[PDB]
């Protein structure tokens, strides 16, 4: 069928509105379902390399909203701390009340 | 009384100890290591049992820690001989173990062993 990826498509779409309505899709999704949210994880942490900045920043807010189920791994930690390196202070502060609710699984996490 | 704010005199001594059971890698001498901690452990167990339960959560989250890892590194990392470590330890610490205060603990660690039954099943 080609209904396969429609998420995938609209992440990658190469308007930030799409981008942005995708990401709170994502974000009510996950609410509902937690299996959806450990899936589409890792597609949020590409939205932590988006170009745009707000998209960076609402998707760091929805990873922060949905954080209460899902549990990292190692890649994922990675990944996260090093967009925490980025100059600017806003999304950097998004990064702090990301790790604010977020799991881990392993003390090397920490 | 257990649970208390309370400060033992050998606590820090056990949580050294249990470090350096679950703490290893493929090295021969830090599988020694590991085997003359858990002899140490284990004697502690057969004699002060009490003391190692208050501990019960720090290893139940090491087990925790060490399950994701896929067959083939678990078996070359030794980290099946932690899992029979702890695994026997608790069964040495047998009628203390069952108590409320350490349920919790308790079931996390079961929780690590069956989570590594079911990912390693083939």
């Amino acid at each position: 069928s080609g209904a396969c990826g429609a998420f995938v498509h609209g992440l990658e779409d190469e308007m930030y509105e799409v981008r942005i309505a995708a990401v709170e899709a994502l974000c009510m999704l996950a609410q509902s379902s937690p299996s959806f949210a450990e899936k589409c994880l890792d597609f949020l942490v590409d939205m932590f390399n988006d170009e745009i900045e707000e998209v960076r920043l609402q998707s760091i807010h929805t990873m922060r909203k949905i954080s209460n189920n899902i549990t990292l791994r190692e890649d994922q930690l990675d990944t996260v701390l090093a967009v925490l390196e980025d100059s600017s202070r806003d999304i950097r502060e998004a990064l702090h009340e990301l790790l604010c609710c977020t799991n881990v699984s392993t003390k090397e996490g920490i | 009384g257990a649970a208390s704010s309370s400060v033992c005199k050998l606590d820090g001594l056990i949580h050294r100890f249990i470090t350096l059971l679950a703490d290893t890698s493929d090295s021969r001498a830090l599988e020694n290591r590991g085997a003359d901690a858990s002899m140490a452990c284990r004697k502690l167990a057969v004699a002060h049992p009490l003391l190692l339960l208050r501990h019960l959560p720090m290893i139940a989250a090491l087990l925790h820690g060490r399950t994701h890892l896929n067959f083939q590194e678990f078996r070359q990392q030794n980290h099946l001989s932690c899992f029979l470590h702890v695994l026997g330890l608790l069964e040495l610490l047998q009628p203390h173990v069952f108590r409320s205060e350490h349920q919790g603990a308790l079931w996390d660690c079961l929780l690590s062993f069956i989570r590594l039954l079911l990912n390693y099943r083939k």
